[PDB]
């Protein structure tokens, strides 16, 4: 529920050590997962921001940690990263010059209309 | 009002050439005017048939294939002119729309045309509305099909 919500600060791992019925070995691989999620969201989040502002929220603070997950993201180098990829995708709605695809369903609407009349 | 005819002389009538003409074809008597049919039949003529044969080449030349005639179909009309028309067309439907709101309230028996006249709206308010969109839709639809095609082809 917390991960879905978008919280990475009331997520808990302490409540998974209350059972020690071999739930205790799953936490090991769920301290990976919390990290993964913060990192994806940050790709969407920034059109571009400073390296300094973004590392403290990753909870990375050593360049090695930055590199490791950066590969998965597609981000290039360690302190340097391109958060920008995800933001870039929104902008193409601006075009109008090529009509055929942009208008859409030009063939479809015409065909049915012709049958009806 | 084209008939083929044959002459009636004193000699022809005595021979009985006049029934002889009907034989060998489908038979044809004229119609225009009452005075001209009685008078014509006795003194002037006997009437007989014309049928028509025109070949497929004759039909092809008859049709008048024409170069600009087909070209217009592709020829793109102004974008502002479609917008302007779209707005004008809507204005005819508005008029019809008052009659149309009243007609629709009760149409619970049979024959749409009677219902529509009865709960106000001469003939069919639905029909008038539909014809009005159809003409605009027709010009806009073909021009859009044509425009996208030409831009890509020429480029």
């Amino acid at each position: 529920q917390y991960l879905m919500e978008g919280s990475y600060n009331k997520v808990f791992l302490a409540k998974g050590n209350i059972p020690a019925e071999s739930y205790t070995f799953f936490i090991d691989i769920l301290l990976d997962t919390i990290r993964d999620e913060i990192a994806g969201c940050i790709e969407k989040a920034y059109e571009k921001i400073l390296f300094a502002e973004a590392t403290r929220i990753l909870f990375f603070s050593t360049p090695k940690k930055m590199t490791d997950y950066a590969k998965k993201r597609g981000w290039l180098l360690g302190p340097n990263n391109y958060y920008s990829f995800a933001s870039q995708q929104q902008k193409p709605e601006d075009s109008t010059i090529p009509s055929t695809e942009l208008a859409r369903q030009v063939i479809e609407y015409a065909r049915q209309l012709e049958m009806i009349v | 009002v084209i008939d083929a005819f044959r002459l009636i002389n004193a000699n022809m009538m005595v021979l009985g050439h006049e029934p002889r003409q009907t034989t060998s074809n489908l038979g044809h008597l004229n119609k225009p005017s009452i005075q001209a049919l009685i008078h014509g039949l006795n003194r002037h003529y006997y009437s007989i048939t014309i049928n028509y044969r025109k070949n497929e080449l004759e039909q092809k030349m008859l049709l008048n294939l024409h170069k600009k005639s087909w070209m217009e179909g592709l020829t793109l009309q102004d974008y502002s002119e479609h917008c302007k028309h779209n707005e004008s067309v809507v204005k005819e439907m508005l008029e019809l729309a008052k009659n149309y709101n009243k007609a629709v309230e009760e149409e619970d028996k049979m024959t749409p045309e009677q219902l529509a006249i009865k709960n106000v709206g001469k003939q069919d308010p639905k029909r008038h509305l539909e014809e009005h969109v159809d003409v605009l839709m027709t010009s806009n639809i073909v021009q859009c099909l044509a425009a996208m095609l030409d831009t890509v082809v020429f480029k």
